[PDB]
Order: C-alpha cells, then structure tokens, then sequence
C-alpha cells in the first residue's frame, strides 16, 4: 500500500548495521521460487545492494527465467528499466563460480606470465581479488543459509572469508519477521578484523 | 607444558565414544581455537595466561582426537591479521611460540613413542628469523613420524595460501615447467600448504563467532561447519562429541554433494579436453571411426600427467630447500 515501502527502509535504516551484499544458500533437496523471490524483493527493499542465489545442484543457474519472473512479479506488487535493475542487483550462482573460477583466474594470469609480461612475483592477495571481482559487487557480508546442511557446499570460498553465516531451517515458508531476525543478528555482530 | 599430554579417556567418555565410533568418523578435524583474550578476561587473568592456557586447551584436545582414532589435526594458532595487534601482545604470542617449539626439542622421546608429525603452514618468511629456525628444526625432527598430524597454521591466510600457490603455478610457468592449459583444481590443491591433507572432514569454530575468518577456504568448502560458543581454552571432550555428532548427521548428505561435485568435474573436464581435439582436427582436415579422437585423448592425458609430475617434484624440492637451509 506504499506504505511499506517507506515502512521496510525505516526496518533498514534502524539497524546498526545492514550488509551491502547477501548470500543466499539453499542446501535443501527434498523438492520452490516464490518463496526465493520474496526473500530477493524484502533484501532491495530494506537497502542492500546486491544479492547472490546459491544452490549446488546448479537448478537456479538451470532456471534463472523463471526464477528473474517471480521476482519481477513480486517486485511490481510491492519495465524494462525494472528488467536491468534486478540483472544488475541479483546474480544467480552455482559451484563453477567458485573454485572453477579461481582457476580460470589462475590461466589467465600464467598466460600472461608466458608473454613475459607478467612475473609470478606480482600475484599478490590484492590481484588475485582484483582478478576476481565483478564491477561494484563486493564481498557477502552475510550469507542466510536454508536447510539441513552444516556447508556453504562450494558457496564463493575466496570471497566468504569475513562474511557472517546464519542458519534457518527452511526457506519453505519463510515469514519478514524470520528475514529481518537474522539482519538483526547480524547487526549485533562483533567484527574485529585480527585486532 | 608438553605438547603431548598423555591421557585415557574416561568411562562415560569411552563409552559414548564407543557408540559413535560405530557410524563414520572423521578423519581429519580443523579447529579455530578463538577466544583466549574474552577467557582471560572472565578469569580476570593477564593476556598471555589466556594464549598459554589456549596451548595447554591444544594439547589436550590432541589426545582426545588420537584416542578417537581421529589421525589429523589443523589448528589455527596465528593468523597474517594478528600481526596489527599490540606490539605487548605479539610479542608475547611470538613469545610463546618461541618456548613452546623450543620445549619441542626436550620431548623427542615422546614425540617418536606417540609417533605426532608436526607441520607449521603459512607464510613463515613473515616471522622473527630465530622463529623460523626454530620452527624449522621441530618440523624436520618430526618429519619421519607417522602416528598422528598435527598442522599448526602460524602466519596463515587462506587468501595468501591461495595466491602463494598460483604463484606455485605461474613460477612453474616461467621457468617452463607448466603450461596454462595444466592448471587446474588438483593442480592448485597440489600446491597449497596443506597438499599433504585431504581436505578437513569438519571445521570447528570455537567463539560465538560465525564467520571461518579466512581459514581453509579452499579445503573447507564441502565440509562440517561447526559453531560452538564455548571460548576455546574453556574446550571440553563433550563439545568435541558434539562436532563429530553434527559430522555423523551430516555425513550422508555431505558425501552425496562430495561426489556429485567430482562426478560433474571429471565431466567438465572430459568435455573442454574433447573440444581441444575436435579444433586440432578440423583445422588439420581428418575427422572419426577408427579411434582417431579416443587416441588424441590418450596423448592430452599423459601430456598432463608427464608435465604436472614434473612441476610437483620440483615444487617439493623448493619447499625442502627453503626446510633444509633455514633450519641447519
Ligand atoms: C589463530 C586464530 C584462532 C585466529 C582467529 O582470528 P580472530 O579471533 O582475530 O578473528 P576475528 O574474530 O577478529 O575475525
Ligand atoms: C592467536 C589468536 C587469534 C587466538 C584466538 O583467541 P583471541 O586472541 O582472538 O581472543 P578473542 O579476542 O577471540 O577472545
Ligand atoms: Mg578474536
């Protein structure tokens, strides 16, 4: 009634802290995009800027239409410039953007070490994260993981050195009060960094 | 104290044990051992009583794992992120492992009757020169043992682990021994620290904190994470029970995605090999029904296994080197 979009900005703005980008991990598979895509909508619409759908089996990868459809439609109740805002903010995810495309990396840096145009001594942390960046995607800060599963099962493994992992037991039917719980959670969280 | 704490289980501890030793047991446990500073404190008690204690919590917990059968063990004890803490409070950890690795040496008979294989991974270049000797000579005292692992990460990232082992690979490379189109998820396993491990069966966090804190990301991708809130020198037997009791939950649904992961890799792997034969063909002219492709496969695969044989033993000479010379 568009008084919840001014009502969910206020639940994003009242936290100490919200995540700029966030994971979410599905590890169930007994059987489900609405659900997924709700979940999508309520991250845009308290303020977090990107968000990442993960499941090992590679079935959102397999389905990102009907997947990007859900969430389109869930968008509106709560075109083209819709279409690019959701390609831009939701990337879709499977292992091979993990490990696989280290490796990648790791190719096509040796290729460049073959053209003598690069030693191996200039392969510090911070290429090989600059190697594997996307444009403004920073690293998840939180990742909601759904299931039974104690495993990020392949989840980015370079990027998710700092992120704060919470469980829920299922994305079946999950509530806004569920969602904002676990930001809350991880508002209160205490990041030292080392120190 | 020692760094072998010799110990027999208790009744209900062996019983319990007992029970679950029945279903799967992992084989190789990592811990985050954090939490030493927030103990101190609720003990009001100095700093380096709560890292000391911290050691003495180790050294327990190993005896524990080996009266589970339980052979490996990875620790991390210092990270490349605690270098920005107080100069007081590095110092003393520095400290610390310069007494502990020191007292190493005057327990040579325990190490060889318990048969406990020390290895210390990261970046060591990074620490006091009288540390690296120090650690140098603990790990080539140990090397010949076999009964139990123990792998202290000392200096660590994942991060740097990573970069250091594609450098591996780049170094491989230019000196000719690699070419791009060899590196590959062994090949990269093959050059971290950890090449001797399989990957950890589960991770153990010991804060109330959720984040694995740029600890094993590579080897823990398909393992048990196990978040406990017990401050880590406060560690009892029963919250290690309870981490295997998540494993054995855990287990079937783990070794499912474990395999479906290798199953799908084996056939990406089979499938950009064939291509690379199918562009070689076509722009030679033949193309088949006479095992023309099949035996193009067979060269491409032992290309590999020839190439990258060679790259490994010369990665383990570098590293032996660099063992030989810094702790003679
Ligand atoms: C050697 C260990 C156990 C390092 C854990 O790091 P921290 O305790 O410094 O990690 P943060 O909570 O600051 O991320
Ligand atoms: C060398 C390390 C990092 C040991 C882990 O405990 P901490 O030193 O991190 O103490 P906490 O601040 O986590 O209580
Ligand atoms: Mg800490």
């Amino acid at each position: 009634a568009a008084h919840h979009r001014m009502r969910w900005r206020a639940d994003g703005r009242s936290l100490e802290k919200l995540p700029v980008h966030m994971g979410l991990v599905i590890t169930e598979v007994e059987q489900s995009f609405s659900d997924i895509a709700s979940l999508v909508v309520w991250c845009m619409a308290v303020g977090i800027s990107y968000i990442s759908v993960y499941d090992h089996q590679g079935i959102f990868k397999r389905n990102n239409s009907r997947l990007m459809d859900e969430i389109l439609k869930q968008q509106q109740e709560l075109k083209d410039d819709q279409v690019l805002n959701c390609h831009l903010a939701v990337k879709v995810l499977s292992p091979e953007d993990g490990k696989a495309d280290i490796v990648r990396a790791a190719q096509d840096f040796c290729q460049l070490v073959a053209q003598k145009q690069k030693r191996p001594t200039d392969l510090d942390v911070d290429t090989l994260a600059s190697l594997l960046s996307s444009n403004g995607c920073p690293d998840p800060d939180l990742v909601l993981k759904f299931g039974p599963v104690d495993s990020t099962l392949g989840f980015l493994p370079w990027h998710i050195r700092l992120t704060e992992i919470v469980s829920l037991p299922s994305h079946l039917n999950i509530s806004y009060e569920d969602f904002f719980s676990a930001l809350r959670q991880y508002a209160a969280c205490e990041q030292r960094l080392g120190k | 104290a020692s760094w072998i704490k010799e110990g027999e289980l208790s009744l209900w501890e062996r019983f319990c044990a007992n029970i679950i030793k029945a279903g799967p047991m992992p084989k190789h446990i990592a811990f985050i051992m954090d939490g030493n500073r927030r103990y101190a404190k609720k003990c009001q008690v100095e700093r380096q009583e709560g890292h000391s204690q911290g050691f003495n919590k180790l050294a327990e917990t190993l005896r524990w794992c080996l009266n589970l059968g339980i052979l490996e063990v990875t620790v991390y004890a210092f990270s490349i992120e605690n270098f920005k803490r107080s100069k007081s409070e590095v110092d003393g950890l520095m400290d610390l492992a310069r007494q502990k690795f020191s007292r190493l040496m005057e327990e040579k008979e325990k190490l060889q009757k318990h048969g406990v294989c020390i290895r210390v991974l990261g970046d060591l270049h990074l620490l006091p020169l009288d540390l690296q000797e120090l650690i140098a000579q603990a790990v080539q005292a140990t090397k010949n043992y076999n009964k139990c692992f123990l792998n202290v990460c000392f200096a660590y990232t994942s991060r740097h682990e990573i970069s250091n082992a594609v450098r591996e690979m780049a170094w491989g490379v230019e000196q000719g021994l690699l070419d791009p189109s060899d590196i590959s998820e062994s090949l990269l396993d093959k050059c971290l620290y950890t090449n001797r491990s399989p990957h950890p069966d589960i991770l153990i966090r010991t804060s109330g904190e959720v984040r694995l804190s740029d600890f094993l990301l590579w080897q823990t991708s398909h393992s048990c994470l196990v978040f406990q809130p017990v401050l880590w020198p406060e560690y009892t037997f029963w919250n290690l029970f309870e981490a295997i009791l998540q494993f054995q939950m855990n287990h079937s649904m783990l070794q499912k995605a474990r395999d479906m992961y290798a199953e799908e890799r084996k056939r990406q792997q089979l499938e950009r090999d064939q291509a690379t034969v199918t562009e070689q063909l076509l722009r030679e002219g033949l193309q088949g029904d006479a095992q023309l492709r099949r035996t193009r496969l067979h060269k491409l695969s032992a290309r590999r296994e020839e190439r990258v044989q060679g790259f490994l033993q010369a990665l383990e000479l570098k590293r032996a080197d660099w063992l030989a010379r810094l702790g003679t």
